């Protein structure tokens, strides 16, 4: 096995409104080992009312954070994914980003930038700037690996007037893993 | 059920990232925002145990609203948060002068930030044509005007317009500097 | 063996201009299985006159369909790639896009799309940006097929990228999707 | 063995100061086998004064050229990498294909991407990266050619001071040789 | 040791690729070294100390910010190099209308459109070319570029209501690869009334 799943069509497991106590958005995140790197797949689907009424605004920054431990499981008390990451065919430290090439500490060799697109309901296409930040920080003492995701959007015209569902284009990226 | 003060104040940066500390109200107390005066976006999230107002996943804009007055109950009071403007909104220029130390032209511009501050003042540089040394600049701050004055008595040139301070981290790496031409006549 | 080929530089197999039986373009399509996903590699090369005279205009769109079958081969009667795909060291059910993550709908739906950007280097060295809209299943042509994978290259330029005829070669586009076990 | 490393965090092994004999800039280049293709990871960090003071200017074109021989060991005399790649534990399979990217117009030897530069205060400047596969020949003993070109034109300067030239990790995928 | 000339006049083009050959200076074992440039703060040129060649380097050039360079070299066991930057086409001509015609007038002037192109004055990269968009279908107006101060003067053809139209701007020579696929044609219109 070399695939850290989340689910091909998972239920609600991620919170976006910071302060809720029931999960309200689905997050699809697939990591695969490939030689000396890890390839990634990540998308986010809003499955509530407030997240679906996010893109009536013109400047929106969506943050999703993940805090693994030394073994490599999500601590759901302090993370932002409220469901553990499971394998496919069966210790899961092999999919986590390296603390040799992205050390803890300025020091902007940690970030990985990129883009996705939001397909609006009136046929419009808007670009979302994705910032994937690696380790960079320690929120706790028991936290051993950090991986955060950010979807930034600034637009002149407003993207949506009525509420539609929130759906982003998939994102693909690669990072150096811990052995 | 009892507060400590009556009128709270605070300051949050314009176009800041999510989950930043705005202010820390005080009065187990479950802090409860009940109304905003601009009410349609929830821009502020109140941590219920400690009274720390945070900026949630939707971000602000000073040019739509500069003062948020929200009423909060601690189980009444006011909260009056002001927005500090950062330098987005590149200036735009709405330009002929004839000579015979006589001032030549008057250049009127239009920014969009807080009026009076150092993110509003148009600072005027030189692009192509003052190698003869003919024009010295002056930024009339009280009405934001680009006065020029003669240097060497006796041709056209161009001006690149920017703000007084440096731009924000978002509008930079998009600003393409476009030169703007001034035609000077001589008798 | 975990590579669904088309050829590193094959002959003309794809067809645009529906209403024609001559294969008029070349299409390198490589789908590599990797863990629980499939990585891809798409390159469209011009191989006739009609594909090469497309970029004399400015708002153009090049469409390619791939309608698979129930077991993982390409039906040539309905798709636009009239040449079956092969392995590297010769059933291809493993390389198909997943129907539990990209499900079939029937009346909008926008969770089974992939957006990307490639570039067209013109005859004098000017890069033009093309948009790629890789659409997975989303629809069904008829009852014979079982999976749908379409590609689409759009360009809305300001001026004409060419005036004479040159070989329309696009930059290689890379993408990834979830496969059907 | 399916990885051509550079080290996870190396010392300086490239040369951008045109006319120096010692290396002055580090780059991480990782190539991995994946079926019929090879995935690639590349980033470039400056390590001297001239490389760090490149981005005080508007237009900057950084050029890194690699010349693999018949086997696949990098010639450290005519390339820009002055230190060859190593395996994780020959190296013909990681080299690009010759029946897909042939030598000599012929605009099929290119892969165009995009990466970013985080500025001194941080402003996300877009760098346009171009990976030219083989297309050329220095002499009659190099067999495979790769070239990365990091181009930047900008409205204003990225930074008015010297900080560090750290570019974003760029990812690509090419057809490999058997 | 000694040199063979005193003014090695050569040239290179604006926005060129890195490590193009500017010129090859010469002297009658020798080693070459630049001792001064005219601008001290941008290092733009590189002196090949083996064969005496001038290359451009990883930071490329712009003619509009500094037009001509003068730089002094000196060889060991001085002389001046005078490099003029040849201008290539770049940034789009920008436009800043009304006019009046009369009954059955032939070849009369309506407007003289001004245009500020930031390129080299006199060459083919500053001379604007004005093409029509919509309104000149039936053979109404003709356009010429007066090359004294780059004026897109229009004139009548036939003998003639609110027949306004629009013009599209371009240079006389075609654009570079670094500015095309960003030039979007914005036709700024022209209004004209008959009397």
């Amino acid at each position: 096995n070399n695939t850290l799943w989340t689910g091909p069509k998972p239920e609600a497991n991620c919170i976006i409104e910071y302060g809720k106590q029931n999960p309200d958005s689905k997050l699809t995140l697939i990591l695969v080992k490939n030689g000396g790197i890890v390839n990634g797949y990540v998308t986010l689907m809003g499955a509530s009312d407030y997240v679906n009424t996010l893109f009536k605004n013109k400047n929106v920054s969506i943050n999703v954070e993940l805090y693994f431990d030394a073994t490599g499981h999500i601590l759901p008390d302090s993370s932002s994914l409220k469901t553990d990451l499971e394998l496919k065919y069966k210790s899961a430290r092999g999919f986590m980003p390296s603390t040799t090439a992205y050390p803890f500490v300025t020091h902007n060799e940690n970030y990985i930038f990129g883009q996705c697109y939001y397909k609006a309901s009136d046929g419009a296409l808007f670009p979302l700037e994705v910032t994937v930040m690696l380790n960079k920080r320690l929120p706790d003492s028991r936290t051993s690996y950090v991986m955060t995701f950010l979807w930034s959007l600034n637009a002149g015209l407003a993207p949506e007037t009525t509420q539609a569902t929130l759906i982003t284009s998939p994102f693909t990226f690669s990072y150096i893993r811990e052995d | 059920p009892v507060f400590t003060q009556d009128v709270f104040v605070g300051s949050v940066e314009e176009l800041s990232a999510a989950h930043t500390l705005v202010m820390k109200i005080n009065a187990k107390i479950s802090y409860r925002i009940v109304s905003l005066e601009p009410a349609y976006p929830p821009v502020f999230y109140l941590n219920k145990d400690t009274g720390e107002i945070y900026t949630t996943s939707v971000t602000l804009d000073r040019e739509e609203h500069s003062s948020y007055t929200l009423t909060v109950e601690a189980r009444q009071a006011q909260v009056q948060i002001r927005i500090l403007d950062v330098n987005d909104n590149i200036p735009v220029v709405e330009l002929e002068g004839m000579v015979e130390n006589v001032e030549v032209t008057r250049i009127k511009v239009f920014d969009a930030d807080e009026i009076g501050s150092d993110n509003w003042l148009a600072n005027f540089t030189f692009a192509s044509g003052n190698e003869g040394g003919y024009f010295h600049i002056e930024t009339d701050a009280q009405t934001n005007e680009g006065i020029v004055t003669l240097i060497k008595e006796v041709l056209d040139f161009s001006v690149i317009v920017a703000n007084k301070a440096a731009f924000h981290k978002s509008i930079r790496s998009k600003y393409k500097p476009t030169p703007i031409p001034i035609k000077v006549k001589v008798k």
